[PDB]
């Protein structure tokens, strides 16, 4: 029982573990194969696709998930033919319960270092998809 | 703190019938409240 | 020079001869001046680095300008304390280094007006109230108990009565207690030469109260000079700031419950005679909670009877090696 | 709070009751066992009052 207490205990309207799965589900449809990296206007039809429980309510909160596309550093920096995955369903967990960068504006490279001592021994695999 | 500021103002008030009675009630509360009489009951 | 080296060994001969004699008498200051930093104190190296709100005990005499004192402090050497006449003037040095301290500016005003200082520039003016520097304190703080509510109540009185026991017994043969039944909040010193010096002038104040309280002024300085640490049971004041400006300046003891919810059963416990003062006994506790804390020199602010009662023993431990 | 408290009223000498009172409080702190049930009640009580406070 207690090794499930965290499951048991849910509350269910900010969970974490099970939209992941939905998300890996969309992704499935739209993805025939990895190919390293995927376009980018599927991003959109797919948030408008994700589940409500998460990332968008009603009408309004779309203005706040382009504040999270906007406003903060860009992918698009590279080509701009890109997976956003790594950058987009972390940016929403991130901001969803416990956000800090918000009020601050400028200390992102202290939170990316606290990221990093917290993933330290991951055979660097998320540095790449910390960007 | 209050019961014992209360025994203290009483033996400085004797010391100078229905008083008599009740260093007797002082003496009776003092010991139905020590170890020695709860490890004997 | 020879006479310098001279007059500092004949004063630290004096120091060594007097280091095992009774104390004199007592000072009270209000500026932070160091004793130390002075270069016109007789012997260097010795000198008095106190603050403020600081208690120095004299003994020996030295001249008008310096004396020989102590600190309250634990370890504190015997040092060279200013008299309050060059306190005085200390003070004139300390405004004399600025640019300006009379009536003529500074605001690029130099050789039309030079305004040679009048009686204004000096001391002779600024009388109206003229503090002076030095206060008269008993050597031994007396000890006062407030709280948690109006005195003559019962729950005050237990709750004093309690602890005046305690200082009693555990320090017997060593603290001597004093009621003081008349009133104590009256004592001034700045008022007028002699308010009713006799009773036969049949004045305002000749009859009055004032006589009794200014009389009993003196009682507690008579206490004190013999070393022996004295209370005062006081039934008139409720309030630190009551007896804060007066000249006993003396520690005072606080008796407070938590919280107000517990102080209303408590006085609750003692039967219907005080439900009838319980309305006037609840807005003094109030009052005198929202006091500050520094204005108290010591806060008892637990329940327990025992602890607490030990939180004044080790402090008054530490007076007592501190004087001694 | 009591024994930090009694450093302040000895101001004429150095307080060895701030030592005291650091010396007899880490002893005690290895007895935190936080249960998972109290974490997982720590962490229910955080969320709801911030979900009440945020309305």
């Amino acid at each position: 029982i207690m090794d499930n207490f965290e499951y048991l205990t849910r509350d269910s309207s900010i969970l974490g573990p099970h939209h992941l799965d939905e998300f890996i589900r969309v992704w499935a449809e739209y993805d025939p194969a990895a190919c390293g990296r995927i376009s980018y206007n599927d991003m959109f039809e797919m948030l408008k696709h994700m589940s409500p429980p998460l990332g968008l309510g009603k009408k309004c909160p779309a203005r706040v998930a382009y504040k999270r596309l906007v406003r903060m550093n860009m992918p698009i920096s590279n080509e701009d033919m890109t997976v956003h995955f790594t950058s987009t369903l972390m940016a929403l967990i991130r901001t969803a319960l416990e956000i800090k960068l918000a009020p601050a504006g400028t200390k992102q490279h202290q939170c990316d270092a606290e990221l990093r001592k917290e993933i330290s021994v991951v055979w660097a695999n998320l540095p790449q998809k910390t960007l | 703190w209050i019961f014992k500021a209360e025994e203290v103002m009483l033996a400085e008030e004797d010391r100078n019938f229905r008083r008599k009675e009740k260093m007797f009630r002082f003496f009776i509360r003092r010991m139905v409240k020590a170890q020695s009489f709860y490890w004997v009951v | 020079e020879s006479a310098r080296r001279e007059v500092e060994s004949q004063a630290q001969q004096q120091l060594e001869r007097a280091k095992h004699k009774p104390v004199a008498f007592a000072v009270r200051t209000n500026v932070s001046y160091c004793g130390v930093l002075d270069e016109e104190c007789p012997v260097q190296g010795s000198g008095v680095n106190f603050e403020a709100k600081d208690f120095l005990h004299i003994k020996e005499k030295y001249s008008n300008d310096w004396w020989i004192g102590r600190l309250v402090k634990e370890g504190g050497d015997i040092a060279f304390i200013p008299s309050p006449q060059r306190l005085e003037s200390i003070r004139l040095k300390q405004e004399q280094k600025a640019r300006r301290s009379g009536n003529p500016s500074s605001l690029s005003d130099i050789g039309n007006r030079r305004s040679p200082p009048p009686s204004l520039a000096k001391q002779k003016q600024k009388q109206a109230e003229h503090v002076p520097p030095y206060d008269v304190v008993p050597s031994m703080r007396p000890v006062v108990l407030v709280g948690p509510s109006l005195k003559g109540y019962e729950v005050t009185d237990m709750m004093q009565k309690a602890l005046f026991d305690f200082l009693k017994h555990r320090f017997d043969g060593r603290i001597s207690i004093t009621r003081v039944t008349a009133d104590l909040s009256l004592a001034k010193r700045s008022v007028l030469n002699n308010p009713g010096k006799r009773t036969i002038i049949e004045r305002s104040s000749a009859r009055s109260s004032i006589a009794e309280v200014q009389s009993e002024i003196e009682r507690i300085f008579e206490l004190a000079k013999s070393l022996q640490l004295v209370v005062l049971d006081a039934d008139t004041i409720n309030h630190p700031a009551q007896l804060a400006k007066t000249s006993l300046a003396p520690i005072i003891v606080f008796v407070k419950v938590s919280s107000p919810k517990v102080l209303q059963r408590l006085i609750r416990s003692r039967g219907k005679s005080q439900m009838k003062h319980l309305t006037v006994q609840m807005m003094a506790y109030d009052k005198l909670v929202q006091c500050p804390p520094e204005s108290f020199d010591v806060i008892l602010d637990e329940n327990q009877l025992e602890d607490a009662c030990e939180h004044l023993a080790e402090y008054l431990e530490v007076y007592w090696r501190a004087t001694h | 709070k009591l024994a930090l408290q009694k450093a302040k009223e000895v101001a004429e000498v150095s307080p060895m009751s701030a030592a005291n009172i650091s010396i007899a409080a880490r002893q005690q702190n290895s007895a935190k066992a936080r249960s998972v049930w109290e974490q997982r009640a720590s962490q229910l009580r955080l969320q709801n009052l911030r979900a009440s406070c945020e309305a």
